[PDB]
């Protein structure tokens, strides 16, 4: 299982924190957090590669294509960049982009996709952040 | 740069810069779209990655082609296919003369078509006007601007309601209940479907209880027999004018039977009780169906 490379950063403890942060989960979905490790590996992403910027940029990705309401993931910005966010954000933006061409332009993700990657270990809690209403 | 140089510019506009494009030494002429960046990021915009996203997993013959993405840090190229015109123009050029019946009826089986391919693969367009919709020289017709398109197979996302011009957005947006669905792609090629006919749009209002109260003056004020739960919708209102429905010749006199047979069922109020675009495609409405050659 791949996954695993993919549940060591859900160890690290600002990561939990922006999950405690989320919790209508509203951008951390466990669609999303599904869709984040397709990227990863759509990216072809070394085990070197599996960065926290990384994971940030891809969950960014993911709400830009899956959630219409745009201005939640804003919140994003500072876990990723510090205090300083407000002028770190367009470089941000910039690796989202390199991360989008570096996965050709597959950021669509379908659900059958995230179903089977949510099926290979449905003890982990990252699966059980439904979102209701 | 490659084989290809800016012939002339097509238009401008929110989307960005379309130019059209061609090469020499061969011939081929292709649509290059300049994608305007974002102001505070200089990053690409959602729209932009929506779009190419949706397209390159989209190949359909009635769906316009992704040919290539140019992408460098500070422009960014969306390579398209050239299509002669978008039919508003067609429709603009035509509004004296007329369209004929076999070619609109030709370009809506198409558009039900790549519409049909569109929701099968759990992809909305919820931007469905004439201008998005591509004409050639030999009776093609193709869906195009994906801009403000989305997938909808992943549960308990978040939507928005500017989908498109009033004209052509469903009642059931304008009425602010959101969970809409495939449904309102239907109701958008059903006012186009009309707009083909007279030459002239079916509900042209200014604001979206002005737009709600021509759609109720065409089709009748909505009851809870007709749609039931239109009377708690959040935008709904009781001090509506009551307007009883029209007969469909003094709405569309040239069709035929089961030509307001089937726009009948495309405006239907009900989202859960419109048509789908197979069933569209199944209609009474598309059994001499041919393919025409346009006038351009």
């Amino acid at each position: 299982q791949d996954m695993t490379a993919f549940f060591k950063l859900f160890d690290d403890d600002l990561i939990q924190d922006f999950l405690w942060m989320d919790c209508c989960c509203k951008i951390a979905d466990k669609y999303l957090l599904a869709m984040t490790f397709v990227y990863f590996k759509r990216a072809k992403f070394t085990i070197s590669e599996h960065t926290r910027i990384n994971f940030f940029i891809a969950l960014y990705l993911a709400n830009t294509v899956e959630e219409d309401e745009e201005e939640t993931k804003y919140e994003i910005f500072p876990w990723a960049l510090g205090k300083n966010w407000r002028k770190l954000f367009p470089n941000f933006l910039k690796l989202r982009d390199q991360l989008w061409d570096r996965i050709d332009y597959r950021a669509i993700v379908s659900r059958r996709c995230c179903e089977e990657v949510m099926a290979i270990a449905p003890t982990h809690y990252i699966w059980q952040r439904e979102r209701s209403v | 740069m490659e084989n290809f140089q800016k012939v002339e510019k097509i238009g401008e506009g929110t989307y960005g810069v379309v130019y059209k494009a061609r090469n020499k030494l061969t011939g081929e002429v292709v649509a290059l779209k300049k994608i305007r960046l974002d102001t505070e990021t200089e990053g690409v915009p959602s729209t932009a990655i929506r779009e190419i996203s949706l397209l390159k997993e989209l190949n359909h013959p009635n769906i316009v082609k992704l040919l290539d993405v140019i992408h460098t840090e500070n422009k960014l190229y969306l390579v398209f296919e050239f299509l002669h015109q978008d039919l508003k123009k067609f429709m603009d050029a035509s509004a004296l003369t007329g369209i004929p019946l076999p070619l609109i009826k030709s370009y809506l089986f198409q558009l039900l078509q790549g519409l049909a391919f569109c929701h099968s693969h759990r992809v909305l367009h919820r931007d469905l006007k004439p201008q998005n919709l591509l004409i050639n020289t030999e009776g093609a017709i193709k869906l195009a601007d994906f801009g403000l398109a989305r997938a909808f197979g992943v549960p308990v996302r978040t939507y928005t309601h500017e989908v498109v011009t009033l004209w052509y957005r469903a009642p059931e947006i304008l009425l602010g209940c959101k969970y809409y669905s495939t449904a309102v792609d239907i109701w958008s090629l059903g006012c186009i479907f009309a707009e083909m006919v007279t030459r002239r749009a079916l509900f042209p209002g200014d604001s979206e209880i002005d737009q709600l109260f021509r759609i109720f003056r065409t089709l009748g004020t909505p009851d809870e027999v007709v749609w039931p739960g239109v009377t708690s919708m959040p935008d709904y209102k009781p001090s509506f004018p009551k307007w009883a429905r029209q007969d469909f010749s003094k709405v569309v006199p040239p069709l035929d039977e089961d030509g307001r047979s089937l726009l009948s069922q495309m405006l239907h109020y009900d989202p859960n009780k419109r048509i789908s675009a197979k069933a569209a495609l199944a209609h009474p409405f598309f059994q001499d169906v041919t393919k025409p050659v346009p006038h351009l």
